[PDB]
C-alpha cells in the first residue's frame, strides 16, 4: 500500500534534558514578623489537586548519582542562605584582646564557658565601655604564641569576616516541592526495589515532588522519609572504597538530644542601633548536653544493616568502628535543632560485629538501658566553605530538647590484602550533596518533544 | 492526564491530544531564572507552532500532506507501526530522517502555496 | 475606541471586535516586576488563541459550531439576548456553564477532525 | 541565507519566504537588558502575527485579497515593479500609504466575516 | 545613635513633587468616574475608559 | 636605594591594623613616586601620603 506522511503535534514523546524547577511550600501562615529562612520569601504555594498519574506500559530508565537536580537544589540553597546573611549585622569590632577568668564556674567534666571581658564602642563612637561575655572554648584562641592564659582571642578575623545570624529568622526544614515548568515533566518511579540504577517497571508523571526536608547532618539523616518494604543500600559502586555508601532505614529510630543547662540572653550595644546577643550567666548547675538513643532498637537495626550488607558480602564478616580521625567538623554527628549547633561524638554507637550469627533480644520489660553520647555546642559555624563561611549563631534563653527520627545512614569501607575477611565499616561525612542524594533519587526531569511525524494513507484534499 | 497516552499503540494514543499541549503558566518570580523558565516555554512553543505553520498545517493537530513517504527511512509495514509500536519507540527508530522530512515538507508547501496563487490569479 | 462598544447591545457590540484584541507594548524597565506585566500578558494572549484553536476556530473572531445549544443553560427568547441584553450582563449570567461548553467544543473539534481525517483517506 | 533574497527584483525575491521568518533564541543572560531583547522580539513577532491575521491571513505568507488597488498609490505600470523594481526600493515608494491600506483590509475583512455568517445562517 | 544609622541626603537630588500619571498594562483598563456628585461608594453613572490617569 | 636616574620607589613605613581591630602594628612597602605626595605644604621631607 502507498503511504503518505503526517505530522502529529501533541506526541507523548521525551528526552533527559536540563532546567531549572521551582521551589514551592504549604498554605503557610505569615504569623509573627519571624520568617523562615526558605518560605513565604522566594517560592510559590503549591496545590495537591493534580495526582500521579502512573504509566502501565513505559519502560524508563532511571540514574541516581548522575543528576543535576542535586546539584541545582544544592545551588539554591547556598544561594539562599548567601542572600539571608546580607541583612543581618556585620558585627566587627568584638575580636579584641579579651581577658578571659575563670570566674564563679569551677572544675568539671563539662565543657564549660570562659567569662571574657573586652572594651566595646559604645553609642558613641569615638568613646568606649567593658562588657563580658560567655564564650565556648572552641570559640576561644590564645592570641599569640606567648605563654599568657589571661589574654585571649575569637576563633575568626584571621579569616574572612564573620556576620551575626538575625534573631528574626528560623532555620526550622520545612518541607518543599519542586515543580518542573511548562513543557516538562517529572517522572518518579513507584519500584520499592529500585537499587539506584537500571530499569523502572513502574513509572508515574508528577506535576511536583514531595516534601523535601533540608536537615544539615554528617553521619546520620534525620527527618527524613522511610522505605516502603525493607532496609534497601545504595551506592555508586561497591568495589571502590572512596565512595560513599548510602543505607535506607525502614523503620525510624527515635533520637531524644537535651541542653539541660539555663542560658541568659545578653543584649550589648555593639555599634549604632545594631545589638549583639551573647550568653549572660548560667542559673543553676553545669551539666552535659547529651543526646540518647535505645540501645536495643539500635542493636537490631544494626543487625538487620548487616544481614542486608552480606548479600553484597557472602564470605565477609561485617564490623562496626568508629570514624577515620579527622577535625571537630567532620569526626563528630554535627547538626543544628532550635536554633543551636551540637557537635555529637558517636564513638559509642558504632560498635559490634555480625559474621552471619542472628541475636534477638527477648522479653527484657525494663529496657530503660539507653546509650547516650555527649555534644559539645558551637556557636561560631564554618557550615559551607568560599560563600561566607563564617556564622555566629545567637543563643537561646531556657533548655531546649530535639526530639527527632533517624532514617538513614551513611558509610564507607576500608582496603585491605592478602585474604582478609575483616573489612569494616566507619561513618562518613563531608560533601553535603549527599545528604539530598538519598531523597531525590526517585524524580527524573524530562522535556517533552510533542512534534512527530508518521506515515499513513491520506493526501492534502485539493 | 497530562501523559495518559504514553505506553499505548499509536493508534490508541492518536486521541485526546489536546491534552498533551494545554501547558500553563507556573511559580512566583525568585531572580532572573525564574523569569528564564517562563520566556523559553513561550519561545518554544512559538518556534513549535511557526515550524507546523509553514508547512501548511495551522490551527489543526493532524495534518495530512502530500508528500510521498520513501520507503528507505522505515521500510516496515503497517501493521508494525499502528498496531504494537508506541509513540516513544517509533520517535527514537524515526528521529535519524526528522531534517529531510522537513525540508521536503517546506518546499512542497512552498510549490503549492505558489501553484494555487498562479491557478486562482489567471482564471 | 478600546471600550466603545460596551453598554450597546449584543448585536450591536457584535461588530469592529478587532479593536478589541490590538494590545500592544508599553513601558520602560523598573525591576523586575515591569516585566512581570509584559510576560504576564504575552502569556494570557497564547493562552487565549491556543484555548479558541483548539475548537476550530483560527484567525477569526467570530466563529459558527455545531454543538447544539442547551435550553436549560439559559432558557430565554431569542429576542431576550440580542435586542436589550448588553455584553456584561450576558457574560454575568453565563459564566455559571462555561466548562460544559468548552468540553463539548473541545470534544465536538476532536470528533470532527477524526471524522474529516477518516473520510478523507478512504476515498 | 537570512538575506539571500535581497537585492533581487519583487518577482525573484518572492520565493522560499520562509527563510525570512525562522529567527530563534540566542545569548545568554546578564542583566535585565538581555532578557528585553527576547521579549520585545516576541511582542514584535505576536504583533505582527496578529496584524496578519485579523485581515483574514493565517498561516499563509502570501495572500491575495479582494480590495480594489487604487490608482493614485503608486501610479506606475506592472512591467515597472515585478520585472526591475527591487523590494526596499518599493518599500521605500510606497511607504507613504500603508495605514489607509490597512484600514481598507480591516474593514473588508470584517465585511466578508459578517456576510459569510449572514449567509451561511440564514440558509 | 540610639537607633539604626542615619544617611544623609545628597545634594544631587531635589524633593520636589512633579506630578505622575499611572498607566495599566496591555490587558486590563482604567475606569474614571466622572460624577461630581461621587461619596466614596456606590454606582457611577458616568463613567469613562482612560489610557492613563 | 641611592640616586640615579630610575624613577626609584620610596620606602615608606606605616601603622597597620593587626588581626586585632583595637591594635596596631608597624609596616613598611616600597611605592611609586607619582603616588606619593606631601602631607602639609610645611616643610617636612620625611612625612608623606597617598595619592588618594
Ligand atoms: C564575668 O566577669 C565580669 C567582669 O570581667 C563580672 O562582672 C563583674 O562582676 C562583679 C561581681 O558580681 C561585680 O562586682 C562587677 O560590678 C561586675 N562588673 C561589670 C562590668 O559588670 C561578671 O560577674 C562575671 N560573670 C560571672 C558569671 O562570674
Ligand atoms: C527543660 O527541661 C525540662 C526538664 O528538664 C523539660 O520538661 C520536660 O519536657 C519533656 C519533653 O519531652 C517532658 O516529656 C517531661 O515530662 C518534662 N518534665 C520533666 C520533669 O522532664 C522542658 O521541656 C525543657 N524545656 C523545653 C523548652 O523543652
Amino acid at each position: 500500500e502507498n503511504l503518505w506522511v503526517t505530522v502529529y503535534y501533541g506526541v507523548p514523546v521525551w528526552k533527559e534534558a536540563k532546567t531549572t524547577l521551582f521551589c514551592a511550600s504549604d498554605a503557610r501562615a505569615y504569623e509573627k514578623e519571624v520568617h523562615n529562612v526558605w518560605a513565604t520569601h522566594a517560592c510559590v504555594p503549591t496545590d495537591p489537586s493534580p495526582q500521579e498519574l502512573v504509566l502501565g506500559n513505559v519502560t524508563e530508565n532511571f540514574n541516581m548519582w548522575k543528576n543535576d537536580m542535586v546539584d541545582q537544589m544544592h545551588e539554591d540553597i547556598i544561594s539562599l542562605w548567601d542572600q539571608s546573611l546580607k541583612p543581618c549585622v556585620k558585627l566587627t569590632p568584638l575580636c579584641v584582646t579579651l581577658i578571659c577568668s575563670n570566674a564563679t564556674v569551677k572544675n568539671g567534666t563539662v565543657e564549660e564557658m570562659k567569662n571574657c571581658s573586652f572594651n566595646t564602642t559604645t553609642e558613641i563612637r569615638d568613646k568606649e565601655k567593658k562588657e563580658y561575655a560567655l564564650f565556648y572554648k572552641p570559640d576561644i584562641v590564645p592570641l599569640s604564641e606567648t605563654n599568657n592564659t589571661s589574654e585571649y582571642r575569637l576563633i575568626n578575623c584571621n579569616t574572612s569576616a564573620c556576620t551575626q545570624a538575625c534573631p528574626k529568622v528560623t532555620f526550622e526544614p520545612i518541607p518543599i516541592h519542586y515543580c518542573a515548568p511548562a513543557g516538562y515533566a517529572i517522572l518518579k518511579c513507584n519500584d520499592e526495589t529500585f537499587n539506584g540504577t537500571g530499569p523502572c517497571s513502574n513509572v508515574s508523571t508528577v506535576q511536583c515532588t514531595h516534601g523535601i526536608r533540608p536537615v544539615v547532618s554528617t553521619q546520620l539523616l534525620l527527618n527524613g522519609s522511610l522505605a516502603e518494604k525493607e532496609i534497601v543500600i545504595r551506592s555508586e559502586n561497591l568495589t571502590n572504597n572512596a565512595k560513599i555508601i548510602i543505607v535506607h532505614l525502614h523503620t525510624p529510630v527515635e533520637i531524644v538530644c537535651t541542653r539541660p543547662n539555663n542560658n541568659t540572653r545578653k543584649s550589648v550595644r555593639i555599634g549604632p542601633g545594631q545589638t549583639f546577643y551573647a550568653t549572660g550567666d548560667i542559673i543553676g548547675d553545669i551539666k552535659q548536653a547529651h543526646c540518647n538513643i535505645s540501645e536495643e532498637k539500635w542493636n537490631d537495626t544494626l543487625q538487620k544493616v548487616g544481614i542486608e550488607l552480606q548479600k553484597h558480602f557472602p564470605n565477609k564478616t561485617i564490623k562496626y568502628n568508629q570514624s577515620a580521625g579527622g577535625d571537630m567538623e567532620i569526626t563528630t554527628h554535627s547538626f543544628n535543632c532550635g536554633g543551636e549547633f551540637f557537635y555529637c561524638n558517636t564513638s559509642n554507637l558504632f560498635n559490634g560485629t555480625y559474621n552471619g550469627t542472628y541475636i534477638s533480644t527477648n522479653s527484657s520489660a525494663n529496657s530503660t538501658s539507653t546509650i547516650t553520647l555527649q555534644c559539645r555546642i558551637k556557636q561560631i559555624i564554618n557550615m559551607w566553605q568560599g560563600v561566607g563561611r563564617c556564622m555566629y549563631a545567637p543563643p537561646i534563653a531556657g533548655n531546649i530538647t530535639c526530639r527527632s527520627n533517624i532514617t538513614g545512614l551513611l558509610l564507607t569501607r576500608d582496603g585491605g590484602t592478602n585474604s582478609n575477611e575483616t573489612e569494616t565499616f566507619r561513618p562518613a561525612g563531608g560533601d553535603m550533596r549527599d545528604n539530598w542524594r538519598s531523597e531525590l533519587y526517585k524524580y527524573k526531569v524530562v522535556k517533552i518533544e510533542p512534534l512527530g511525524v508518521a506515515p499513513t494513507r491520506c493526501k492534502r484534499r485539493v | 492526564g497530562f501523559l495518559g497516552a504514553a505506553g499505548s499503540t499509536m493508534g490508541a494514543a492518536s486521541m485526546t491530544l489536546t491534552v498533551q499541549a494545554r501547558n500553563l503558566l507556573s511559580g512566583t518570580v525568585w531572580g532572573i531564572k525564574q523569569l528564564q523558565a517562563r520566556v523559553l516555554a513561550v519561545e518554544r512553543y512559538l518556534r513549535d507552532q511557526q515550524l507546523l505553520g509553514i508547512w501548511g498545517c495551522s490551527g489543526k493537530l493532524i495534518c495530512c500532506t502530500n508528500v510521498p513517504w520513501n520507503s528507505s527511512w522505515s521500510n516496515r509495514n503497517l501493521s508494525e507501526i499502528w498496531d504494537n509500536m508506541t509513540w516513544l519507540q517509533w520517535d527514537k527508530e524515526i528521529s535519524n530522517y526528522t531534517q529531510i522530512i522537513y525540508g521536503l515538507l517546506e518546499e512542497s508547501q512552498n510549490q503549492q502555496e505558489k501553484n494555487e496563487q498562479d491557478l486562482l490569479a489567471l482564471d
